[PDB]
């Protein structure tokens, strides 16, 4: 696989991709 | 956080998995 | 706003738009 | 849950808002 | 909800989200 | 170009790409 | 209309072009 | 226009509704 | 990573994320 | 092929990786 | 149609749009 | 390449077809 800049909606779409059924949290404030 | 890790600096799909539940 | 029919990654996009800086958690069943 | 509801039926942005941090 | 920068295709995807069945116009020239 | 099968937000994306700076109107039935 | 046609059948980019401003 | 309102400067989902039909 | 259910443009997005700078080829049947 | 497999069944990111250049 | 900047995932989504069944290659290294 | 053609400098949908198989 690769390392890339994933931002905004693309970041959460990548999280969706990677995590899928596990689910995920997107917490930009940290 | 994730934005720093991925957006601001490059991350891998493995590092993305860090944010799975 | 209108009701939504959102599957897969479209739900994540919608959550992203709705939650902005707050972020969100995505938690499918199973 | 919301993920299924939004897919197999419909959901509102207001219901989605519940899932924000 | 939040305020964010929505640009390009993301802007029209947000319009789709918000307006849905009502439809919308995307008129970047104004 | 090829014919398209476009539902939901994919149609909006396609309209966005097709129309560019002209923008477009999205007008579903009902 | 185009929104339905593109979904329940197929549509061309040329038909889509009609919807540009 | 919308691009100025949303893209160039932040807008809300309510302000987005300004562009619904 | 989780298994994926990817149709249409979602497969292309997934290929894009997976392949990064390598790029990829998208080759549907027929 | 992969395009169909990923749609009509499931596919892994590892199978997808095969399609990178 | 128009000329626009198509980048990243948007580029490959546009390729998907234009090429569809033909398929395409996305080869950013050239 | 495509990135130079489309991303860095504007391209048309016709020029995009250059990258179809
Ligand atoms: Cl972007
Ligand atoms: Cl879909
Ligand atoms: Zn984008
Ligand atoms: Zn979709």
């Amino acid at each position: 696989f690769v390392n890339q800049h994933l931002c905004g909606s693309h970041l959460v779409e990548a999280l969706y991709l990677v995590c899928g059924e596990r689910g995920f949290f997107y917490t930009p404030k940290t | 956080g994730i934005v720093e890790q991925c957006c601001t600096s490059i991350c891998s799909l493995y590092q993305l998995e860090n944010y799975c539940n």
